[PDB]
């Protein structure tokens, strides 16, 4: 009515309003004395604008008012800058491509929330480069269109599809701070030219609380998805570290463990093949034309797609999980085509509204039952360091209905970096296979040659001339009658004796000594040792040693003769039971098993693989590992009749006798030998002596570890016509290495190892003698009197050798 | 007048056009940067106008950035003026150890303060345990707390009031909850009206309290979001360089810490790595037992072994970055000067210190490390812990960046990464393994090397350079070794060597190695490729030592093979299409086809699931002997091929791996197809020459005739006269009969007719159906070919006639 | 009625060659 | 300074430290 006068008369108006109100109101206004306040009826939207606002800043407080608050805030933004409609594009990004996509619709005063929120299935997304949204979601910066015809990039995709005609558009983007949370516009019903400037500061001062609820809710949303990636990461690092696997089962365990944290309806796992060429005879028919050479999609790397093994994983109502060996071309997941394509190219793949979707053949209707449809799909390549796409991973519909935006993306694309450079722990698990199984294959290869066969058995056995039957079919009493009548006795080769020599004997002959031995220690019938074994085990040990110049078979059987010499003549046995016996002259027999030839500085000098495999005291942890190796094999072990705890014993006597052997821990152990021989002669009689030392342990073992040292250098104790001819090998050998050092390793070996100084041999022996051999004779023969002899033959060997070395020096 | 009557009778009237033009006016003067109108310098009750301008002014700090300090102060002084109280204040939740505890963020507020002299540094922080007074009453009871009247009403401290000379009589205080988990406390001491606070000041405190959570929820979710970020980034990180390579655990963990050192937001922090060993050796054990050395005292960890750190990682952060790796720290190291890692070690718990000088219990440094004076004042460390649950390193994180203590999130941060780190432990001892495997396996290798190849002596009963010149054959020169090999090999034709009947059964298996040195010398690839006569002759003696003593598969049955092919190229004509390098492979192939075979089929490998089957997928024993064929000949003093280029030697190479696994008789029976349309189309040539000259070009199809010629030869033996048919046959039969033994006492299954003993008369029926079905079409096509390749098939004709006549009797 | 008048499908103005992420 | 604290965090209660154990 009178509506246009007030209009035409501004002057008026203000004056009009300017002045102070009677108390009288006209609807509460909640009239706590206000109706001055320096206008008619400031005061009263200053009151009911606080108060409306302030039941917002309520409204946040709670949960998940995003939607009500921000619609509450649109109802009241309308009527007070007269816009018609009032609308909220959310900001998401997908394939690295920005998108706006509708939240809120047009929103009237009296509107209601459910005629105007938009679910998912029924909004409008729009890129960053069509309508005024793009504009403003670009350039972060509010846009004010006076006239829509002059904007030169609206859209008019929304005018046509509703039924409304746009004429003056205010539009800004609610910042988070570096991040575009949403857009919020205003739209007509201005009753004049357009948006006034005073619509242009009310839009943003008041919107500035819209900025506060969505970037809660925004803040929200990312701190929930950082905490399931962190979560995805974690767990997928647990069950990838639990165990070596292949690709299969690992990829199993990390998928199946974060499917919780996933939120996805369904997502299958495809593996792709991993064979680059192909054998000969897979390339022949294409050749001849027998066969079509391959015309179908190809990875990047070059290989021919084909999914091996498909993995698929059903949550939608009932968790069902599949794993499919050879998957066809009609599977659910690859009928799509998408998992394929991703193999093509090896790029993430968002598809929205899947069933819309032209490139791909997605089945327009429902998989399996319940009317499961897909809409949501993304996908990526799973590629592992050397970026070989070795599987794809398909996700499918969202649990809550969204399209999978980039928070999803960069959950999905974590896991399967981590699943993809996971990958070494599969390579190196089949490779670990393989050097296992090349390792077992070498040893069942070395077994063979080592081990004594059926023929030559019967050189010392002979029980098919005898009885006719293989050894394995004959009982013991039979084995043990043609043994008596075989071996030689113990008066023949002087097994008794510290002056037994081998020179006289065959390599035959000192292996049935060798069983021989085991039979005077009474160690086979308490132990019942099958003789079959034992016979087996004698020749399989000649066999192991090589055949070079002195650390042959025969210094292994003197070795362990002078053990036996040791242990019976000697009378050492007062200290051990027959079960240690047992260990000593076995550990005798086995201390040089396929010794090459060489000391252990060769070896460090050489980089051979002892050196790297063993850290130090190769050669004897060498010698202990091979001794071992034989004794596990089931024709060769001995020790099979004997329970847990005794063969447990023995093996760790060995251990000791062999690695003991080494002359580096004699050096360092030579006063703690010297303080016990010191012990002995605290006491008053022999039998006060061994009961005292019989039961300490330690004490055995350091003297039964000296008892190697003066086995192994037993040749110096030889009368001199054996050491004589014995000096001569051991020089030949260190003359072998000397030559060795000098080609090979381009090094000047020592004069101990020289060829041009074989004339000082005899001096260097001495030398020997004065400063390794004295103390080990010298000591034992103090502890025991019946050891004198060696000590005795030790003292007249240093006085030819050094009439030898004063010959020398006298030219 | 008319109008100011209209609009004073409908005062309704002028209220809605006040709202239509002159509210957008007022809202956007009053969010602008305006100060309240209310004179805060009294101390009244708020009228609607005062309200109004108060909610307006508190929804004004709702700017963007949301300076949070800054805004809740605002509510602060504002809760001053309406709560009428003295002094109010600010406790930040914090938990660290496990505990909770209140941290004093903002002291001492009154109506008229500025925000710096109300900020509480970290340095005048008051921490307040959630067992003390009000303010641990109020966080545990969640709940609005009002202390009526004075101190005597229970839970109440004088810490404070002592430390402040102050004096607090009345206290109302609220919690800010984040849902359900507390934030902050606000406090209010005494009241400046009289009798404390009444039941309004309750509801103004819950009135006011809506933006102060609003702005401690923002400042929370900001905090949260940023701290799961930064953990989502260590896990990917460290994930990336731990799998990078397979290191060592000092290299790995290096590698980690020293990429995440980003997101740590530390200062300083240290790793120092124990040792793992458990036990020592027993030469180290012995100086202990005998009283020596005294025993270890000092900590252990809780597993049982001995605290030693042998090496510890640095970082450096200061502004200055330096990482040092100290072996052997020295006890005094600045890190473990505290005792904390030895702590750790000990106990294995997580360990947070706030105040380290003050600290009485860790010798922590109180003196600047630096020489700009970097204090110590807030360490945490946890252990790294493996999958045994043993402790593997402690990780020492020393002052934030920040200056605040590590609270729970930072404690949950680096959690992770030692969680990350203790399971990627995993890795380093697979390395360790990987090196030990393939040592052991290298070793195994050289050691079959050696019982394979042929020594110096054994060279000698061939080579005989002692005897003539009385050098070695390493010294003589290769003429030398030519004269004495020609007086030495056998005349080819008196022994027949190129013949399709020649028999090995009246020679030995050195006369044997000597024709198959003469039929190398006989293809002329001697001189042409210079092979070394030494080497020659020690590849052919050690291939007889490498066949394996087994009755059919023999060394006897290699050099049939061998002899075969060498008579089909020289004899058959065959060699017309081939070169003279092919030719040289192909016989060598032919020797070394079944190198090492074991007496048992490929489908008892299968079965047995032998360490082959496991290496070998695919066909089984074509492929071991093929890499032990390859092994020798890589060898130097067996490597024929050493004097090839690169070119022939990859050529040379790749007939060897087609001619040996096409052996296999799986692969015969698919390419005999191929092999018949081959010899099919050889007769469409006008002239033999036309068809050679063809041939010569074509590749694919000359390796088809090669692996069609391995067929014919490893059969041939059927070809040869009825006498040495008939003793061939019975002795491969013996092998067959052997297996078939080892499936029914090893696998308990019953063998097939052709592997059973009980069906040994019913042999000559099989051999037949042998016959008819595998080597007629070998020698039929073959003769069809070439017409002087006739004598195989009239051989294998004749052959079943026999065995016909044989099943023709048992029937 | 959803106020968009768009039922059962997400539409775009934008038609063409769908892109797709690069992995980084 | 306001809390009247120059020197570091002060706690009325001060003990043997309790340690939080491993998950
Ligand atoms: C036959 C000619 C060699 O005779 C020798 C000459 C000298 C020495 S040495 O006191 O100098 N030790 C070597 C230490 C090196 C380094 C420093 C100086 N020195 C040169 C020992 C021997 C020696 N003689 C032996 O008969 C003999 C052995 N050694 C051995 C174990 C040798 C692995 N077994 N057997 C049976
Ligand atoms: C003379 C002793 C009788 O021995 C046989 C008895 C039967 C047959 S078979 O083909 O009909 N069944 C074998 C195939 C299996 C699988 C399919 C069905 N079938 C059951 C062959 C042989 C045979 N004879 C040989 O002389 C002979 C060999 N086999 C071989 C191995 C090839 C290096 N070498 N050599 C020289
Ligand atoms: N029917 C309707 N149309 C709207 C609404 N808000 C904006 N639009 C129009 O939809 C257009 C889509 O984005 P534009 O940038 O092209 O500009 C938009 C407006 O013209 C609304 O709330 N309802
Ligand atoms: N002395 C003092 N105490 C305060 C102040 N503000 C809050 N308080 C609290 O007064 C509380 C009284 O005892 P508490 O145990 O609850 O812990 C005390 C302090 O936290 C202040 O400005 N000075
Ligand atoms: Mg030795
Ligand atoms: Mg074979
Ligand atoms: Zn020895
Ligand atoms: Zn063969």
């Amino acid at each position: 009515q009178v509506h246009r006068f007030l209009d035409q008369n501004p002057g008026f108006a203000d004056q009009y309003f300017g002045r102070k109100l009677s108390p009288e109101d006209v609807a509460n206004a909640c009239e706590d004395g206000c109706p001055e306040g320096c206008t008619s009826f400031r005061e009263l939207c200053q009151v009911e604008e606080s108060a409306a606002l302030f039941e917002l800043v309520q409204d946040m407080q709670e949960n998940v008012n995003m939607e009500r608050v921000v619609f509450k805030i649109l109802r009241r933004l309308c009527s007070i800058l007269h816009a018609d409609r009032c609308s909220l594009f959310m900001y998401r990004q997908r394939n690295g491509v920005a998108e706006l996509a509708t939240r809120l619709f047009s929103v009237q005063p009296d509107s209601v929330l459910e005629d105007c929120l938009v679910p998912p299935d029924s909004e409008i997304v729009f890129p960053l480069d069509i309508g005024v949204v793009g504009h403003v979601a670009q350039t972060k910066k509010m846009v004010n269109v006076q006239d829509v015809m002059e904007c030169p990039h609206f859209s008019s995709f929304a005018d046509e599809l509703t039924d409304y005609v746009t004429r003056n558009i205010l539009a800004t983007p609610i910042m988070n701070g570096k991040d575009v949370v949403a857009v919020i516009m205003a739209v007509n019903k201005l009753d004049g030219p357009c948006f006034t400037s005073e619509d242009e500061d009310v839009f943003l001062k008041y919107l500035n609380f819209g900025t506060l609820n969505l970037k809660i809710y925004h803040l929200s949303y990312l701190h929930n998805c950082e905490t399931r990636r962190g979560q995805v990461l974690l767990w997928s690092a647990n069950k990838v570290f639990e165990e070596l696997t292949d690709i299969e089962r690992q990829f199993h365990k990390a998928f199946y463990t974060v499917r919780a944290y996933l939120n996805c309806d369904r997502y299958s796992v495809g593996l792709l093949d991993m064979t680059k060429e192909k054998e000969f005879f897979d390339v022949w028919p294409v050749l001849m034309g027998e066969a079509q050479a391959y015309s179908g999609p190809r990875t990047p790397d070059g290989r021919e797609i084909l999914f091996y093994k498909v993995i698929d994983y059903i949550l939608h109502g009932k968790e069902d999980i599949k794993v499919i060996p050879s998957p066809p071309a009609d599977h659910w997941a690859l009928a799509s085509g998408l998992p394929t394509y991703v193999a093509e190219s090896g790029f993430i793949c968002n598809i929205m509204n899947a069933p819309a979707d032209e490139m791909f053949n997605f089945q327009e209707g429902p998989l399996d039952d319940s009317g499961w449809i897909v809409k949501n799909v993304l996908s990526m390549p799973i590629v592992n360091k050397k970026e070989e796409i070795v599987g794809v991973a398909t996700f499918y519909n969202r649990k809550d209905g969204k399209p999978f935006d980039e928070q999803d993306e960069v959950l999905m694309e974590s896991l399967t970096q981590f699943l993809g450079w996971s990958v070494l722990n599969t390579d190196t698990y089949d490779k670990m296979n393989k050097l296992e199984n090349r390792k077992d294959i070498a040893q069942d290869m070395v077994l063979y040659h080592v081990r004594c066969d059926r023929e030559e058995i019967q050189l010392i056995l002979p029980t098919r001339e005898r009885l006719g039957k293989e050894p394995a079919d004959c009982e013991e009493d039979e084995l043990g009658k043609i043994l008596k009548e075989v071996l030689p006795g113990p008066a023949k080769f002087d097994i008794y004796e510290f002056h037994f020599s081998d020179l006289e004997c065959t390599e035959l002959e000192l292996v049935k000594c060798g069983i021989q031995m085991y039979y005077e220690l009474g160690v086979v019938r308490k132990f019942q040792i099958p003789q079959e074994v034992l016979v087996r085990f004698l020749f399989s040990v000649s066999k192991g040693y090589r055949r070079i110049t002195y650390h042959n078979w025969r210094h292994g059987f003197n070795v362990a003769q002078t053990m036996f010499t040791l242990l019976m003549t000697g009378k050492l046995k007062s200290y051990y039971t027959d079960l240690e016996a047992f260990a000593m002259v076995t550990a005798g027999l086995c201390h040089d098993i396929d010794h090459r030839g060489t000391n252990n500085l060769y070896q460090m000098k050489s980089q051979n693989p002892l050196a790297k495999l063993h850290g130090s005291s190769i050669l004897e942890r060498h010698h202990l590992e091979f001794g071992k190796f034989l004794l596990s094999e089931e024709t060769l072990n001995i020790y099979q009749n004997l329970n847990r705890r005794q063969h447990e014993h023995v093996i760790h006597l060995m251990d000791i006798a062999i690695i003991a052997t080494d002359l580096a821990l004699y050096f360092k152990k030579r006063t703690m030998f010297q303080k016990i021989v010191d012990e002995s002669k605290n006491y008053e009689d022999r039998k006060s002596w061994v009961e005292y030392l019989s039961l300490e342990t330690t004490r055995k073992e350091i003297v039964m570890a000296m008892m190697m040292t003066a086995c192994d250098l037993s040749a110096i104790t030889k009368p001199w016509e054996v050491q004589s001819k014995v000096a001569l090998l051991v020089a030949a050998e260190f003359w072998e290495q000397g030559d060795l050092e000098r080609t090979v390793l381009d090094q000047q070996p020592i004069p101990m190892m020289d060829r041009n100084k074989a004339a000082e041999l005899p001096k260097l022996q001495v030398g020997f003698i004065d400063f390794v051999c004295t103390f080990v004779y010298k000591e034992f023969s103090r502890f025991h009197e019946e050891i004198l002899p060696m000590f005795d033959r030790l003292q007249n060997n240093r006085k030819e050798w050094k009439a030898l070395a004063d010959e020398y020096e006298a030219k | 007048e008319e109008v100011e009557k209209f609009l004073d009778s409908n005062v309704s009237f002028a209220k809605q056009y006040y709202n239509l033009r002159y509210r957008a006016k007022v809202i956007s003067d009053l969010l602008g940067p305006r100060e309240a109108a209310v004179d805060f310098s009294n101390y009244h009750a708020l009228n609607s106008v005062e309200e109004s301008e108060i909610i307006f002014d508190l929804l004004r700090d709702f700017q963007d950035n949301l300076q949070a300090e800054k805004c809740v102060f605002n509510v602060m002084k504002k809760l001053c003026f309406l709560l009428q109280a003295d002094r109010m204040s600010l406790f930040m939740y914090r938990a660290r150890n496990g505990i909770a505890e209140l941290a004093t963020r903002l002291f001492n507020v009154h109506k008229d303060a500025v925000l710096e002299e109300c900020l509480v540094a970290p340095d005048s922080e008051i921490v307040f345990p959630l067992d003390m007074g009000v303010v641990g009453h109020v966080a545990l009871s969640k709940k609005i707390v009002n202390v009526p009247n004075t101190e005597e009403d229970e839970h109440f401290c004088d810490f404070v009031d002592t430390l402040t000379e102050y004096q607090t009589k009345n206290i109302l205080a609220s919690p800010i909850m984040n849902g359900k988990d507390v934030v902050a406390i606000i406090m209010v001491v005494n009241k400046v009206d009289g009798p404390h606070f009444t039941e309004n000041d309750e509801e103004i405190l819950l009135k006011y309290l809506n933006f102060a959570n609003l702005i401690m929820k923002v400042f929370h979710l900001s905090y949260l979001h940023n701290c799961e970020t930064r953990r989502g980034q260590i896990l990917l990180w460290s994930g990336s360089k731990v799998f990078e390579e397979l290191t060592d655990i000092e290299r790995q963990f290096h590698k980690a810490l020293y990429t995440v050192r980003a997101f740590l937001n530390c200062d300083r922090y240290s790793v120092g790595l124990l040792d793992m060993t458990k036990q020592k050796e027993f030469f180290d054990v012995w100086p202990v037992l005998m009283g020596e050395a005294p025993p270890y005292a000092g900590p252990r960890t809780p597993d049982g072994r001995e605290i030693n750190f042998y090496k510890v990682i640095d970082y450096i952060l200061h502004g200055k970055e330096d990482i040092k790796v100290i072996p052997n720290p020295p006890p005094d190291h600045w890190a473990l000067v505290s005792g904390l890692p030895t702590y750790v070690a000990q106990n294995g718990l997580i360990c947070n210190i706030m105040n380290a000088p003050s600290e009485d219990f860790f010798a922590f440094q109180k003196e600047p490390l630096d020489e700009s004076g970097w204090m110590i004042k807030n360490v945490l460390s946890m252990p790294i812990v493996n999958k045994k649950e043993e402790i593997v390193g402690v990780a020492t994180f020393y002052n934030r960046k920040d200056g605040k203590p590590f609270d729970e999130m930072d404690e949950t941060l680096m959690e992770s990464l030692t969680q990350f780190l203790g399971w990627s432990v995993l890795n380093p001892d697979t390395y360790e393994l990987m090196n030990k495997l393939e040592n052991r396996k290298d070793i195994f290798q050289d050691m079959v090397k050696y019982h394979v190849k042929c020594d110096n002596e054994e060279i000698q009963t061939i080579l005989k350079t002692r005897e003539v010149y009385g050098k070695e054959p390493w010294e003589c020169e290769e003429e030398e070794l030519a004269e004495i090999l020609q007086g030495e090999l056998p005349d080819a034709d008196k022994y027949e060597i190129n013949k399709f009947h020649f028999s090995d059964l009246p020679l030995t298996e050195l006369e044997l190695v000597k024709c198959g040195i003469q039929m190398y010398y006989e293809l002329k690839v001697v001189d042409k490729f210079h092979i070394p006569q030494e080497a020659l002759v020690r590849f052919m003696y050690s291939l007889s030592k490498g066949y394996r003593r087994i009755t059919y598969h023999n060394w006897r049955h290699g050099f049939n093979v061998g002899q075969t092919m060498f008579s089909l190229l020289v004899t058959g004509k065959l060699k017309r299409y081939f070169t003279d390098l092919e030719a040289l492979a192909m016989v060598t192939a032919a020797f070394c086809h079944d190198i090492d075979h074991r007496g048992t089929n490929n489908l008892y490998q299968m079965k047995s699931q032998n360490p082959l089957a496991k290496l070998h997928g695919s066909s089984i024993l074509e492929r071991h002997h093929l890499e032990f064929g390859k092994t020798l000949l890589r060898d130097e003093s067996l490597n024929i091929f050493q004097n090839l280029n690169r070119r022939q030697h990859e050529h040379a190479i790749h007939m060897m791996d087609i001619a040996i696994i096409a052996t296999d008789l799986a692969l015969y029976f698919k390419k005999r197809t191929m092999f018949q349309k081959i010899v099919d189309q050889s007769k469409t040539y006008e002239t033999q020459q036309e068809w050679t000259q063809y041939m010569m070009l074509d590749q694919t199809r000359k390796e088809i005739v090669m692996a069609m010629m391995m067929t014919a030869c490893d059969l041939s033996a059927i070809t040869k006269p009825w006498e040495v048919q008939s003793k061939v046959a019975l002795l491969v039969a013996a092998e067959f009969w052997e297996q078939g033994d080892l499936e029914r006492t090893v696998l308990q299954q019953n063998p097939i007719p052709m592997m059973d003993r009980n069906k040994a008369d019913e042999l000559p029926k099989l051999q037949v159906g042998f016959i008819d079905f595998v080597c007629t079409f070998v020698y039929k096509e073959f003769s069809r070919f070439h017409e002087e390749i006739t004598p195989m098939l009239d051989g294998i004709t004749n052959n079943r006639k026999e065995w016909k006549a044989l099943a023709d009797e048992y029937e | 009625r959803s106020a968009t008048r768009v039922m059962g499908g997400p539409v775009t103005p934008r038609k063409g060659p769908p892109k797709f992420k690069q992995r980084q």
